[PDB]
Order: structure tokens, then C-alpha cells, then sequence
């Protein structure tokens, strides 16, 4: 879902667009997330906070299936007790600012399941290599 | 197919509200000046004027300038940066001394008072053996009589050694751009009728703020940001009387301010590499410093602000304006800095109005202090050196900081006093638009695809 | 928003010699990611639909000969003609396409003196 | 080899367990390895030492086969002159604290072989794509 | 194209060798790129500049196909308007110092095509998983 | 015949501490990560133009 | 370049007892990446092609018995003999193979006194 258009398509440009349309511009927010006598200390701790946050997010990705995919799929199924709404009414109706609030309570339940499924898939892969 | 599979996405545009430390920046022409002739010229990064912004469609965030951060940060940083331009400067330890003060050579009128005292004193020379006798001119507000003979002293001889403001560094305002680090963004509200509280329907992200010239003015905030089409009054809660009302109007009011006295800066050698810049002669007439506003445009802007104040107080309300109820010097009379010179100008001619619900120029007199107690610290005053020549400057009255009196017992009217108070009301009138948010990637959402093993 | 201000209002010259025109922007249109800049220099005839002349703030359109040059980066931009023709003497426009809202220049009407 | 149990299972919890049982909890030590007027300099250099050590370890992984696997297999065989002991008497007998000492001398002989095998596999992959 | 030789083969050793021969030693420059009362501020900002540059380069890799390959292939074809020269006269004739100048003008045209092809391949992969 | 020091009208003059010495000790200027330092081993090289070694 | 300097010029001893020899380097040959060090201790007979004795600055070659020991790291290096033989009394050499140009030592000619 990308077409020909000459406008800049910049950082947080599609924050209000629906989340089926902001997904076609995710490398922009990924790009503009890292590079940007006493005050050098303040600037320096701001820069190390930036690189620490980037490393924490890349570590959360890396212990899951995707390390540099930027769109990755996994093997845990969507529990319908979490959001109880249709597939058609998320990708064409709501935004990420509005979808963030609706699963913020069910966040950190999902991440443990992601790590659990990735550890189980790693040990299944190790056993499948080991039986050969 | 009704079973969905979860997918985590990186780079997701979504933010939370956050509190971070923004960093200073200056324009490239502001970065062009050097050697600390102004404050911290190489400490801040250079950037463009009017930094780049993009518009965000179909988005609505609630703002609040009153619980906002980064006015606290700007207040703390401007106080500390004011302090850090004083450590190379000269302490007036040897000048706390007995001042033998007589009147200035002038036709003395016994009803009025001379506002200048000609004070002679012993000054230590560059040699630690010999001392000299030297005279200077001080104001009444800077010396007090200690208890025939008439000997004075400075008012700050019992609290601090008073650091001289260095005549190399200037106190002119240069615009600061507050830039966000990586991972954070800054949102600006482009809405017209937005009172700084509640949902803004038209925001835009921007990397740095627009230019904020640091002005220090208690009443009548100068060189500010003009409103778009009408006068906008802004308060945290109108019915609370201990909250200031920030009035920002459309077309600015031109004010002229002057000291017409031609002064002579005279150097006095305190010690090795220690120079005190005193007043020498008053070349010519002894005249009083003052300011002018236009009578007609001030009546026009008062009519505009009464027209806008009647929206929150009913139509049949009599709005009257009276002067300040009392306090210190720089909370009752409006202070500013006209090029290294601190004026205290009387506003009783301005707020003298009543308003019913049916070529001239106001002269307003000023006082001048040489030693100041900015931000009311415990042990840090500041001598300010005299400057040569007649001093005139032109400025724009941008807004007002009003305060309603405690109206009770069937108040048919509601009256409004000017008042400076905290400096943050001066700083909240420029960062009312912006806020700072934390951009958080790694959203998570269901879609109909399982990972192929 | 972004204010696009053309510095002259008109330019009535003779034909054959070169001219130059300028458009200042209230905001630096230089995209730091692409390292390329965002001006559309347009040309509208009397009573006609306009056409592009300069895209990416420097590059001429196909169908436009070598006698035009979009120039400059940052915030201030220059359309320099090398030889004036009788087909050229109508209104030029500068446009930022960096953000919404898309704002144009004032329109410098070049005619023959 | 994971079961149902409600205890916290925290950082360095299985340091004394056998290395066939501490391998089922490796995301815990991977997680708790990065995030945690003059003293800001000391805190700041401690934080940049932390992120520098994390980047050095991720770079040692990345020039090998696994970049975000956290369990990866490779194509160099175990030289039996290194440890000369059975497979059954490592994963059920010893710990990582005790296995660290027994191949600390043969460490940095192994890492060069890992880089050599990964560079050879990269050039074999490039040639196999190139002949197609 | 690697053989038996005992010399150190160190950092920037093959900078003047042809680019078909400096490609066999790329883990050396990848390795020696990260680790290396007032002066601690200067040292500290130099170190955070080093880790920021390393993170920017790894982010440019990661939004493309290769995240830890160090030699990766992609699906955009070489436009012959860029360098208009034979394949035999690059890998056996010129160096990277000389090839850097010849496509420095056509750089940043290529990187957008790399991100475009990687985003298109990610959405094609997502749709191919989604139709199954 | 009374004298003074020549710097009595410009500065209070900081005494060099007799504990610290002013002997030269060799500095090595080391580059951080990502940067390198190139040395020219050429004999007849006047510090301008191409160094071949 | 890298100067390799052997500290004695000759060593004329009796046979049976041990000796020791040293080679200093103008540059630290310890490779920080491999954590292993770069000396080739060679042995040249009169009128013969030389052979290796010590590689990786410590390890003896196959065909060389246990009576040699290359020792030391960093910048200064030591070849220690344990028992002198009649087959051993000819010239030793130290070589850096850390960079180009490959430079050798001066050559300590050990003979029988
Ligand atoms: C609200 O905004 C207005 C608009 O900017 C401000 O008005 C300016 O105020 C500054 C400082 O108060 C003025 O700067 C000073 O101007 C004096 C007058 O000289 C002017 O004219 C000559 C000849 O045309 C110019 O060469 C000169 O640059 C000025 O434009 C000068 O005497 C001063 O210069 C002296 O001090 C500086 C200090 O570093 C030295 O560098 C100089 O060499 C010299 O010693 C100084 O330049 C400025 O002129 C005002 N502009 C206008 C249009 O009036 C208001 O001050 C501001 N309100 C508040 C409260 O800040
Ligand atoms: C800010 O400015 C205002 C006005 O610009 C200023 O208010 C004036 O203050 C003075 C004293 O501070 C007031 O008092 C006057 O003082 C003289 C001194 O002799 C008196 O003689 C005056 O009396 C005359 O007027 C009376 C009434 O008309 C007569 O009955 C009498 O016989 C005298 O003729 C007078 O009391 C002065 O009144 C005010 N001005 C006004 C308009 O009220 C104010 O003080 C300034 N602020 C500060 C902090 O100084
Ligand atoms: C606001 O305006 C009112 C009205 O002008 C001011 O009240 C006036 O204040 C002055 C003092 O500044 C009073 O002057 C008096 O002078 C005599 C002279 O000896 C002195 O002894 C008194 O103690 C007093 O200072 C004046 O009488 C008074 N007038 C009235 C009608 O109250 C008020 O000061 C203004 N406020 C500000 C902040 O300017
Ligand atoms: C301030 O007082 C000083 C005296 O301490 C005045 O200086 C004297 O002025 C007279 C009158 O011209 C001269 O004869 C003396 O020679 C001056 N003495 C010195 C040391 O300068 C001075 O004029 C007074 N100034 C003002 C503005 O009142
Ligand atoms: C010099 O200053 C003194 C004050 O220190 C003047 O003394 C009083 O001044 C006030 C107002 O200036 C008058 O109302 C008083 O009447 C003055 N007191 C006396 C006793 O007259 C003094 O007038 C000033 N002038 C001279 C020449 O001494
Ligand atoms: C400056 O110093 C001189 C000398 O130390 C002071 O003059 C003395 O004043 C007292 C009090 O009137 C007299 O008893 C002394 O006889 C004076 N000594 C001399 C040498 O004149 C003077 O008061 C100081 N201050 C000023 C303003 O001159
Ligand atoms: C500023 O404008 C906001 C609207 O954007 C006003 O807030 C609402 O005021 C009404 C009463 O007039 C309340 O019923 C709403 O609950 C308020 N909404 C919010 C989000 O606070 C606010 O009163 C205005 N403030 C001033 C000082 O005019
Ligand atoms: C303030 O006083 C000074 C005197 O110190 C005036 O400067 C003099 O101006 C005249 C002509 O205007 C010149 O001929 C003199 O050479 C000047 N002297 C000095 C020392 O500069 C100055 O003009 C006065 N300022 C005002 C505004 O009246
Ligand atoms: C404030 O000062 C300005 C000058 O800076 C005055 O503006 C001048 O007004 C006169 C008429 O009185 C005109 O002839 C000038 O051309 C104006 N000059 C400028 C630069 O505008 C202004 O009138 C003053 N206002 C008041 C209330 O005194
Ligand atoms: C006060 O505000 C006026 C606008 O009401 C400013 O005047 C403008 O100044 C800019 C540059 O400073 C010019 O480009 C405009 O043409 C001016 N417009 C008008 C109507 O004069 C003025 O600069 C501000 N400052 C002062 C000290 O007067
Ligand atoms: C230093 O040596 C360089 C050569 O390496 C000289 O540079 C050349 O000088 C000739 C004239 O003699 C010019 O034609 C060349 O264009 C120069 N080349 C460059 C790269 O500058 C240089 O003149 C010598 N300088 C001195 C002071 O002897
Ligand atoms: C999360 O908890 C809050 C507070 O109990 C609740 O209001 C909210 O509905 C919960 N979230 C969801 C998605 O139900
Ligand atoms: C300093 O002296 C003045 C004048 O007597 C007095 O008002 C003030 O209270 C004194 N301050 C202190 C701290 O003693
Ligand atoms: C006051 O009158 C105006 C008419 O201009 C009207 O719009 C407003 O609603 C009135 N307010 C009240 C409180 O009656
Ligand atoms: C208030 O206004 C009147 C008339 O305009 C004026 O005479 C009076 O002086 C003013 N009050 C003050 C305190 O200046
Ligand atoms: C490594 O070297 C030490 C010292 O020579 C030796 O004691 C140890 O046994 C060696 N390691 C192994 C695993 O043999
Ligand atoms: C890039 O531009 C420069 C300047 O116009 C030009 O000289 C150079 O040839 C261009 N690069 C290539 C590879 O053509
Ligand atoms: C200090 O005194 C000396 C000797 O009279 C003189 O040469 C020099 O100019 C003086 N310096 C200053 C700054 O007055």
C-alpha cells in the first residue's frame, strides 16, 4: 500500500493515520530515533540516555524472533480476551495512539509469552538439529 | 482464520508524555559572536531561525501550560546561567567602606529631594601601602545613612560582597531555541482559540522551539509573542484570585524609555587587575528618567482587553484598573533592562481606568538602581556599572500580567491590579504552545499470519 | 505555517538578456535525510494551467530546454534564466512541498519592457 | 526442560545449577546485563562502560553465525584435545563457573576458528548465489 | 581467496590492495572500530561519539536485508548509469579508496532504493505468510 | 629610591609552585575508536603534497 | 620502521652448561587481538640455509628437542638454552613478522670457548 507522491513523508507524519497506513512508513520513525563548561554533562547524559533506550528496544527485539526485520511474525496466538474486536476494525479504523491505550493493561502479559515462545522455539530448533 | 497471530512492529508512531532535559541552541548569527561578550555563545549548538516543523493530521492532544514542565527547566537554567557569568567578575570587598556623602552640585529644592549623592571615600590603590581619596556619584536607593557629620554606606554592606557586573559582557536578549534530544519530540499547538488548557486539534512536531528572547520584566512583558487576531486572556482558574491572568494582545504598544543624563564613566584602581567603574560628572542638565506610551493606542488596547474580559465575567460588569497594592520595589513598579541599565518605571498612569457596560503620550517616571538583588537570593547582589551618554530604547508592550482582587460582599465591580510576582509567568507566556513527548516504538498488533518454521 | 515570499513583485526587462529571481522561505526546506531540497518552480501563462519548471529545487523538467537553472539550497532559492524568450514572459511561482499546507509564492510577473 | 513453578527465577539464580539446567534460563542474565556536582561523570562513565561491554559482546556474536539467536550452532567441530571428557559429564555434572576454568586456556583458540568458519561460510554462500 | 601466511594481517592492512582482495579481510576493520579533572569529559564524549557512529552504521545495515551477515546481497540491480564499467575492472583493478570517489555522487540514491526494496520485500513476506 | 614590580598595574602574579616541575615529558596523542592516524615515512617529503609511504 | 636489536654480539662459552640470549624490539610486537606474540627465532649454521627454532615467540618447532625455550612477551624477548651441544654452536636470529618490512636481528654468533 505505497504509491507515487512527492511530499516529504517525515517523522511522526502518519501518527494520526490509521494503523494499516502508518505501517507503510515505519523506517522513518526508526531512522529518526537515534541520531537526533558544565552543559557538556547534560548533553552527554542525554546522548547516553538515547543510546541506552535504543539498546533496550533492540534487546527486546533480539530475544524474540526478529532482530532486524522491523516487521516480524511469531507463534503465539492473539488471545481474544485482550481486545475482543474484529480484524477489520483495527487496520482501517484506529491509530497507534488509540490502540496503545486499549492494550496497555494487557501489555507485559504479551511480552512474557513472546519470550516463552521464542525460548521454546530455540530449544525445539536445537533438538531438531541434535536428532540429525 | 479467526485465530489471529500477534506481530510486534518497530518504529511505531506513538508517544507518551514525559519530562526530559532539553538542551539550548542559538542562531548562527548568535553563534557568530564570541569571547563571551554575551552569555554562553559556544556552549550551545547553532541552528536555524524558525526550525523545521511538520504538520500532523487527525491528531488531538490535551495541553496544560500550568502543569507544564520545561518552564521550570528554563527558569533554573537562566538563573544558573546568570550566576555563571559572574565568577570571573570583580567582588566589591574593598568598597564596603565609610562613604562621606554630600549633595550633588545642583539647585537644591527643599521640598523635593536630590536623587544623587556625591560620596567621597578612601580607596585602596594598587599598592598595599598607599590609599587614595576618590569620589563618586550614587543614588539614594543604593546608600543608607549610618548613625553633625553625614557618613553613609551601601545598603548591602551587611549581607554580601557585591559582585560587579563585568562591562565586557552585555545583558541584551538573544533568542534561545530549546531542542529535544533523540527519542523525544516537541509538539506545537497551531490552534487559534486555544487557551493553553485542554485539547488542541492542530498540532505540529518540531525539533526546536521558536526564538525566545529572555526579557526580564515584572509587569508589561516586552518584546513577546503577539496573538493572532484578538486579545487572549489566559489563566489556570479564573475564579481563583491568587492566580495571575496573562493577557496577550494582537498589536503591540510602542513604548519609549530614556535616561537623558549624560554620564561620565570614571575608572578607579582597586588593586592589581581590579577596576571599579564609577560615575564621574553629570554633563549638563540633571533630568529624570522616564518612559512614554501613546495615549490613544493604550486606550485602544484597554478597550480591547475589557472587551475580552467581559466574556468570563458577564456583560453587565464594571471593569476598573488600579495600581499595585504594595510590596518591594520590583513587584509594584515595572522593571526592565534598557541596555545594561535597570529601570523601575511607575505604572500609575497606565492602570487608572474604569469601564462601563454600555496625539498625546503618557509620560511615566522611572527610578534607576545600580545594585540589584535579582531573584531574591540570600547572599548574591550585583553592582551594575554606569554607561556613557543619553540612553534611549524602544520596545513593544506585548501583554500584561493582571491579578483580580479578593471580591466579596456583593462585588458589583471587579478590579484588576498589575503584578510581576514570579518570573515564570513571564516564561509561561512563550512555552504555552509547546510540550515534550517521548516517542516509543515497538507497537504490537494482531494479523492473520503465523511464522513459517 | 511556512511562508514563501518572493522578493520582487515584477520584472519588466528586454528580451535576449538573462535575468534572475529569488524566493525566500520562512523555514529551511533542506531535507536532512535525503540531502535533497523541496522547491517546485512553476510557470503559469495568462489564462492557462501552470506547468512545472524546476523540481527537487535544482532539476529541470523534461520538455524544458537548458536555459533555466534552479539554484541554491537551505532557505533562499534562485531561479536564473540564461536567455529570455517571448514564450517565457508570464508568471513564475515557487512552491514548498515539504509539509502540509502546501503554500506557494506570491508570483513574480515577468513581462517585456 | 522447563516446568511449572512460581518462584521468581532471577538473575544469577542458576549459577550453581548444572549447565544443562542453567541453559533453560539465559534470557534472565541477558536481560539484566544492560539496564542495570562531579559524581555525574562517574555515573556517566560507568554507563558508557556498560553499553561498550554490551556492544563488544554483541559484535563478537554478530561476526559469527548468530546475531540474535541466543543459542546458536556452528560448523567447527569440538577438538577433543581441548577438554577430553564425555558429553554426559558436562551437561549433568558441572556448572558454568567450573566449565569456565577448564577451557579458559583453550579460549581465543576457539574464537579465531569461529570467525574463520563464518568467513568461509559467507564466501561459500556468496559463490553459491553467484553461480546461480 | 585466502591462504596460509603468518604475518599479522592487521587494521587497514589491505587498504591499498584491490577490492577483490581487501574483501577477504573485513572482520579486522569491523573489530577495530568499536573498542579502540576535566579531561574525562573529552574522553567520554569521544567514546559516546564512537558508540553512536557504530549504532548508526548497524542501524543502516539493520533496516536492509543484512543485520549481522557482514557480506549481504539484495534485490536491487546495478544501474549501469552509475559506474558504466566492467565487472572485471573493479575487483581486480581498483581499491576501495578509489571506488569511494567514483560513486560518492551516486551515493544516497542507492540507499533509498535499498530501503525501498527491503520494505517491499518485508510487505511481500507478510502477505505471503498471510495468504497461508 | 623606591621601586615596584612591573606587573603591579595589570595582575596579581601567581607564583609557580616549587613542588611541580616544568621538565618536558613526551605526550602520545592517541586517536579514539573509528579514527586512525597516518604517518609519512617518506624521506624527501616537505610536508605538502602526496606521501607515497 | 621496526628496529630489532640483539643485546650481545657474541657468546663464547663451554659446552654442557646453559646460556641465555636476548632480543629487544623498538616496538611492542604483542598482538592485542590474538593475545599472541610475533617472534621467529632462527638458527643458521656456517654455509647453510637457516631453520626455525621458535615460533609464536614461545613455541618450539617440530624436530627441535626440549632443550630450547623462547620466553617473554611485550617488547623484550629471551631465548634460553638448557644444555649446549656441538650441533648448536652457530648463529641465532630474532625476527619480527608483525609488519612489513620484515627485519631480522643482528645475529649473536655463539661458539665454543
Ligand atoms: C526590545 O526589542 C528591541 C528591538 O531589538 C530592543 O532594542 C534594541 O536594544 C539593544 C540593546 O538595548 C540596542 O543595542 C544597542 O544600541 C545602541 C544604539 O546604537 C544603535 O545604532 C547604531 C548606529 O545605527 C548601530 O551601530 C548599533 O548597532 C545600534 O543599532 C548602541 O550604542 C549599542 O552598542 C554599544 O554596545 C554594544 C554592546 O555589545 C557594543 O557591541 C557596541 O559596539 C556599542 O558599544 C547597542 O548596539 C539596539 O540598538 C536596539 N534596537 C532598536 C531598533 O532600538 C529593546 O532593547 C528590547 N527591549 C528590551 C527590554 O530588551
Ligand atoms: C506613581 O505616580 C503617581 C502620580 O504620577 C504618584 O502619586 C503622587 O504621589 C504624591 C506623593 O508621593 C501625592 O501627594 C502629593 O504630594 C505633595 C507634596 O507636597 C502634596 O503637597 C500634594 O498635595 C496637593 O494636592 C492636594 C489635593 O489636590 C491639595 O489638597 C494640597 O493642598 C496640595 O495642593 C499631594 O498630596 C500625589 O497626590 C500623587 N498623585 C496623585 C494623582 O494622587 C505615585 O506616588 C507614584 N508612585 C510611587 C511609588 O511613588
Ligand atoms: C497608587 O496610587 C496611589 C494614589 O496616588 C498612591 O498613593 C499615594 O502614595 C504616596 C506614596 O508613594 C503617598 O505620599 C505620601 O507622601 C508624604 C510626604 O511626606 C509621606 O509622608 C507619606 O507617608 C506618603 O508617602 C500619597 O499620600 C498616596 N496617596 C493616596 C491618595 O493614597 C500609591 O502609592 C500608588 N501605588 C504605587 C505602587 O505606586
Ligand atoms: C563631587 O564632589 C567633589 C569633591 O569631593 C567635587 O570635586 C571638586 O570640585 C571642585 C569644584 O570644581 C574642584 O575645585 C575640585 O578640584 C574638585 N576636587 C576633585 C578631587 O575633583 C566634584 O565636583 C563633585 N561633583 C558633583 C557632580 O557634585
Ligand atoms: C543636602 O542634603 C540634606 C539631606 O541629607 C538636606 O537636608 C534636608 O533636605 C530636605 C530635602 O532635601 C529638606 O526638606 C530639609 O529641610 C533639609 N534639612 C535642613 C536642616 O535644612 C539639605 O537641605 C541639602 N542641601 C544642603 C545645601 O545642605
Ligand atoms: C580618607 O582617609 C583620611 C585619612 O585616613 C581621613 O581623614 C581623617 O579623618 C578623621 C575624621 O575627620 C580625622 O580625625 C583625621 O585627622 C583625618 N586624617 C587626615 C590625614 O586627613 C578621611 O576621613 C577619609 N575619607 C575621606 C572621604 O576623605
Ligand atoms: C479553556 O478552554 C477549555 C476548553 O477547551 C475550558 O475547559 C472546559 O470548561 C468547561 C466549562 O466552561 C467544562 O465543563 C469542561 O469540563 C472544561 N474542559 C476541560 C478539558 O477542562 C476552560 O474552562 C477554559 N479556561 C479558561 C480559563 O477560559
Ligand atoms: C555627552 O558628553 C560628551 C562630553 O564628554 C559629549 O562628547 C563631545 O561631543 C562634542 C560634540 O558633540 C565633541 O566636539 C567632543 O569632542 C565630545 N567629547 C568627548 C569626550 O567625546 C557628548 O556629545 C555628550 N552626549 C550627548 C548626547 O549630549
Ligand atoms: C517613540 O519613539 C519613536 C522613535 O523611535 C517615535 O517614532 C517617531 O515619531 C515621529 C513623530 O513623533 C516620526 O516623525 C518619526 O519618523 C518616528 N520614528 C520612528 C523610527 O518610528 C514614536 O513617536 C515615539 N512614541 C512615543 C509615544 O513617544
Ligand atoms: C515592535 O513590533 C513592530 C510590529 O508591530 C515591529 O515592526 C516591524 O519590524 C520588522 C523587523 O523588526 C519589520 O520587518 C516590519 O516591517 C515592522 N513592521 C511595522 C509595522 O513597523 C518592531 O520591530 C517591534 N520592535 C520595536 C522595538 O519597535
Ligand atoms: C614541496 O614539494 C611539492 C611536491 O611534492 C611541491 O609542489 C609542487 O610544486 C610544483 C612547482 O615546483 C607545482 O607545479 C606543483 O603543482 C606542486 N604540487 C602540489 C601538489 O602542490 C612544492 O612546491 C614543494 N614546496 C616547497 C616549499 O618546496
Ligand atoms: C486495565 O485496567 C483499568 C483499571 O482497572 C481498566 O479501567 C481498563 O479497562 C483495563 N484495560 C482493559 C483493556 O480492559
Ligand atoms: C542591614 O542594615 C539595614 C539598615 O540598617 C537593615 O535594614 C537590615 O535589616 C540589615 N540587615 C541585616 C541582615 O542585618
Ligand atoms: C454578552 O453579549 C454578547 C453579544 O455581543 C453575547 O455574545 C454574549 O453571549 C453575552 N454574554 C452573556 C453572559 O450574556
Ligand atoms: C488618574 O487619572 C486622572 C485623570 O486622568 C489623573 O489626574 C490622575 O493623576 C491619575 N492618577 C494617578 C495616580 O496618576
Ligand atoms: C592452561 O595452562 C596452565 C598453565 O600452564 C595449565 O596449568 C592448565 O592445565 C592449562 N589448561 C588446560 C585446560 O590444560
Ligand atoms: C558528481 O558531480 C561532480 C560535480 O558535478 C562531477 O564532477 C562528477 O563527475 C559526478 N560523479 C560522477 C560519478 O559522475
Ligand atoms: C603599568 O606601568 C608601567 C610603568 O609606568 C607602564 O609602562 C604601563 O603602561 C602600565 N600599564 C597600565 C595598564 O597602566
Amino acid at each position: 500500500a505505497v504509491g507515487i507522491g512527492a511530499v516529504f513523508l517525515g517523522f511522526l507524519g502518519a501518527a494520526g493515520s490509521t494503523m494499516g497506513a502508518a505501517s507503510m512508513t515505519l523506517t522513518v520513525q526508526a531512522r529518526n530515533l537515534l541520531s537526533g563548561t558544565v552543559w557538556g554533562i547534560k548533553q552527554l547524559q542525554a546522548r547516553v540516555l538515547a543510546v541506552e533506550r535504543y539498546l533496550r528496544d533492540q534487546q527486546l527485539l533480539g530475544i524474540w524472533g526478529c532482530s532486524g526485520k522491523l516487521i516480524c511474525c511469531t507463534n503465539v496466538p492473539w488471545n481474544s480476551s485482550w481486545s475482543n474486536r474484529n480484524l477489520s476494525e483495527i487496520w482501517d479504523n484506529m491509530t497507534w495512539l488509540q490502540w496503545d491505550k486499549e492494550i496497555s493493561n494487557y501489555t507485559q502479559i504479551i511480552y512474557g509469552l513472546l519470550e516463552e515462545s521464542q525460548n521454546q522455539q530455540e530449544k525445539n530448533e536445537q533438538d531438531l538439529l541434535a536428532l540429525d | 482464520a479467526e485465530n489471529l497471530w500477534v506481530t510486534v512492529y518497530y518504529g511505531v508512531p506513538v508517544w507518551k508524555d514525559a519530562e526530559t532535559t532539553l538542551f539550548c541552541a542559538s542562531d548562527a548569527k548568535a553563534y557568530e559572536t564570541e569571547k563571551h561578550n554575551v552569555w554562553a555563545t559556544h556552549a550551545c549548538v547553532p541552528t536555524d531561525p524558525n526550525p523545521q516543523e511538520i504538520h500532523l493530521e487527525n491528531v488531538t492532544e490535551e495541553f496544560n501550560m500550568w502543569k507544564n514542565n520545561m518552564v521550570e527547566q528554563m527558569h533554573t537554567d537562566i538563573i544558573s546561567l546568570w550566576d555563571q557569568s559572574l565568577k570571573p567578575c570583580v567582588k566589591l570587598t574593598p568598597l564596603c567602606v565609610t562613604l562621606q556623602c554630600t549633595n550633588v552640585t545642583n539647585n537644591i529644592t527643599d521640598d523635593m529631594r536630590g536623587e544623587l549623592k556625591n560620596c567621597s571615600f578612601n580607596m585602596t590603590t594598587e599598592l598595599r601601602d598607599k590609599k587614595q581619596k576618590v569620589y563618586s556619584l550614587f543614588y539614594r536607593l543604593d546608600v543608607v545613612q549610618i548613625n553633625s557629620n553625614k557618613e553613609y554606606r551601601l545598603i548591602n554592606c551587611n549581607t554580601s560582597a557585591c559582585t560587579q557586573a563585568c562591562p565586557k559582557v552585555s545583558f541584551e536578549p538573544i533568542p534561545i531555541h530549546y531542542c529535544a534530544p533523540a527519542g523525544f519530540a516537541i509538539l506545537k499547538c497551531k490552534d487559534k482559540k486555544f487557551n493553553g488548557t485542554g485539547p488542541c486539534p492542530s498540532v505540529s512536531t518540531v525539533q526546536c522551539t521558536h526564538g525566545i528572547k529572555p526579557v526580564v520584566s515584572t509587569q508589561l512583558l516586552l518584546n513577546g509573542s503577539l496573538a493572532e487576531e484578538e486579545v487572549m486572556i489566559r489563566s489556570e482558574n479564573i475564579t481563583n484570585n491568587a492566580k495571575n491572568i496573562l493577557v496577550q494582545f494582537n498589536t503591540p504598544v510602542q513604548i519609549n524609555c530614556t535616561r537623558p543624563n549624560n554620564n561620565t564613566r570614571k575608572s578607579i584602581r582597586i588593586g592589581p587587575g581590579q577596576a571599579f567603574y564609577a560615575t564621574g560628572d553629570i554633563i549638563g542638565d540633571i533630568r529624570q528618567a522616564h518612559c512614554n506610551v501613546s495615549k490613544a493606542t493604550w486606550n485602544e488596547t484597554l478597550g480591547k482587553v475589557v472587551k475580552q474580559l467581559r466574556k468570563h465575567f458577564g456583560n453587565n460588569t464594571i471593569i476598573r484598573f488600579a495600581n499595585s497594592s504594595g510590596g518591594d520595589l520590583e513587584v509594584t513598579t515595572h522593571s526592565f533592562n534598557c541596555g545594561g541599565e535597570f529601570f523601575y518605571c511607575n505604572t500609575s498612569g497606565l492602570f487608572n481606568s474604569t469601564w462601563i457596560s454600555n496625539n498625546d503620550s503618557i509620560t511615566l517616571p522611572c527610578r534607576i538602581k545600580q545594585i540589584i538583588n535579582m531573584w531574591q537570593r540570600i547572599g548574591q547582589c550585583m553592582y551594575a556599572p554606569p554607561i556613557q551618554g543619553v540612553i534611549r530604547c524602544v520596545s513593544n508592550i506585548t501583554g500584561l500580567i493582571l491579578t483580580r482582587d479578593g471580591g466579596s460582599t456583593n462585588s458589583t465591580t471587579e478590579t484588576f491590579r498589575p503584578g510581576g510576582g514570579d518570573m515564570r509567568d513571564n516564561w509561561r507566556s512563550e512555552l504555552y504552545k509547546y510540550k515534550v513527548v517521548k516517542i516509543e516504538p515497538l507497537g504490537v498488533a494482531p494479523t492473520r499470519c503465523k511464522r513459517r518454521v | 505555517d511556512i511562508v514563501m515570499t518572493q522578493s520582487p513583485d515584477s520584472l519588466a526587462v528586454s528580451l535576449g538578456e538573462r535575468v534572475t529571481l529569488n524566493c525566500k522561505s520562512s523555514q529551511s526546506l533542506l531535507a536532512s535525510s535525503n540531502n535533497k531540497n523541496y522547491l517546485a518552480w512553476y510557470y503559469q501563462k495568462p489564462g492557462q494551467a501552470p506547468k512545472l519548471l524546476i523540481y527537487w529545487a535544482s532539476t529541470r523538467e523534461s520538455g524544458v530546454p537548458n536555459r533555466f537553472s534552479g539554484s541554491g539550497s537551505g532557505s533562499d532559492f534562485t531561479l536564473t534564466i540564461s536567455g529570455l524568450q517571448a514564450e517565457d514572459v508570464a508568471v513564475y511561482y515557487c512552491q514548498q512541498y515539504y509539509t502540509t499546507p502546501l503554500t506557494f509564492g506570491g508570483g513574480t510577473k515577468v513581462e517585456i519592457k
